[PDB]
């Protein structure tokens, strides 16, 4: 694990896309992106693949997993957040 | 990340640390507001785990990060580990985060927010950097 | 795969 | 929120 | 268990079921006291995580299940999630299992226990029978 | 998964030999058994592998991971309770 | 601990 | 590999 904070752009794939490397693992609420020559690793999980829209960065995934061996052409998978946020707004409200 | 690049300190204000009691990173997480820490629910985090938030290097000790305890973890009930579906756990901050340059808030999507294939998002953490 | 994690 | 106050450079 | 069998109802006591809240079973584990129960640390569990005893048939609503609460997790801080290592969490009950035919405990080994390569062991649970 | 418990004996394996299947993933405190025909699955992790000595059946592994499909050649990896069972003594004695 | 009252059958 | 899990 490193010390200091890194960082890499990647490319958003379409899960139909995703499922050429990754089959039927891939479920709706997962979120390709990446087998850009990066990739995301073990101690990542839980991080935040944000997209910038209007300015802002938004939440799009969370680091969840991929590849065994983090390679470069394969692509990472993240949970899909649009799928989650309605669960995360019910959560934030009630607590 | 593999490939990645180091980040400019404090320039994903979002992005946090989960540590055990050990002081061992084992999982990042990004702050919603001031008491929402939002992570992967396989990431398996409890109480006794802590959030640190301010941070860049984890090798300094002349960092102002701040140490946040977790009062309670929510792990979204539709979480498949079997398939790791639905990836996601809510952590309420028993202490409420102080933002500032250095610590802030990651936007939330709508839920009909769509995110073309193609487009270019980043990621961040300190996850290994070589396999 | 793996998890990451 | 999204909009830090220390921009990422890339 | 891929290619195993069913097994005797209640021939393995210890054995216990955890269930989310939504009934979902996610994980196998075992009592080794009346307030303990063993399970891997992957398994993430939380507090609103139920612990099912005396169970066989997930199916059956005519079982004399024990549906225990779990009152606080104790993550092994040795714990390496990033390689899977040392994975074991030990879970306190805050209502004790009542043992019987179909509830009791399982021996733990001496720390010096050897247990030689070849010898013929077993493993029981509810995951997938083939994938 | 299925609904009424499932059972399997399997035979336990040196980390040397298991190091040919899995190499530097097995650490000390992992044990293997399986590639016998037989495989714990995913639903099965946390669970138990005992062996009988005395008389008694002894918690000498915790599931934990393996082969993604579950392959009934390759072996299962199991937390090695031996190496573990201090810190579950120190754990009950104090709470 | 570890002898179940109904017996295991393998 | 695969998490069991
Ligand atoms: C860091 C992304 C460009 C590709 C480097 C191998
Ligand atoms: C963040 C990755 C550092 C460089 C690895 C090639
Ligand atoms: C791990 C903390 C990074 C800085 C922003 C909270
Ligand atoms: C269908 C079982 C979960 C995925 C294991 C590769
Ligand atoms: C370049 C990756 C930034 C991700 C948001 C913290
Ligand atoms: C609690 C951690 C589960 C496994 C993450 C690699
Ligand atoms: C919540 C303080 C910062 C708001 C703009 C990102
Ligand atoms: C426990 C496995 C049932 C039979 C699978 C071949
Ligand atoms: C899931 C419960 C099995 C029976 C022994 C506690
Ligand atoms: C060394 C990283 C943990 C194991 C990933 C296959
Ligand atoms: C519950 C102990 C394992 C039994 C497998 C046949
Ligand atoms: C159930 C163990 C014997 C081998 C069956 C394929
Ligand atoms: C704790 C009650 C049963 C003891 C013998 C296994
Ligand atoms: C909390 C569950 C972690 C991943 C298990 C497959």
């Amino acid at each position: 694990t490193p010390d200091r904070l890194q960082q890499a752009s990647l490319p958003l794939l379409s899960n139909t896309n995703c499922k050429k490397y990754w089959g039927t693992k891939i479920k709706d609420a997962m979120i390709c992106a990446g087998a850009s020559g990066v990739s995301s690793c073990m101690g990542d999980s839980g991080g935040p693949l944000v997209c910038k829209k209007n300015g802002a960065w938004t939440l799009v995934g969370i680091v969840s997993w991929g590849s065994s061996t983090c390679s470069t052409s394969t692509p990472g998978v993240y949970a899909r957040v649009t799928a989650l946020v309605n669960w995360v707004q019910q959560t934030l409200a009630a607590n | 990340i593999v490939n990645g690049e180091e980040a400019v300190p404090g320039s994903w204000p979002w992005q946090v640390s989960l540590q055990d009691k050990t002081g061992f990173h084992f999982c990042g997480g990004s702050l919603i507001n001031e008491n929402w820490v939002v992570t992967a629910a396989h990431c398996g985090v409890t109480t006794s785990d802590v959030v640190v938030a301010g941070e860049f290097d984890q090798g300094s000790s002349s960092e102002k990060i701040q140490k946040l305890k977790i009062a309670k973890v929510f792990k979204n009930s539709k979480y498949n580990s079997l398939t790791i579906n639905n990836d996601i756990t809510l952590l309420k901050l028993s202490t409420a985060a102080s933002f500032s340059q250095t610590v802030s808030a990651v936007c939330l999507p709508s839920a009909s927010d769509d995110f073309a294939a193609g487009t270019t998002c980043v990621t961040t953490g300190w996850g290994l950097t070589r396999y | 795969p793996g998890a990451y994690d | 929120c999204g909009v830090p106050a220390i921009q990422p450079v890339l």
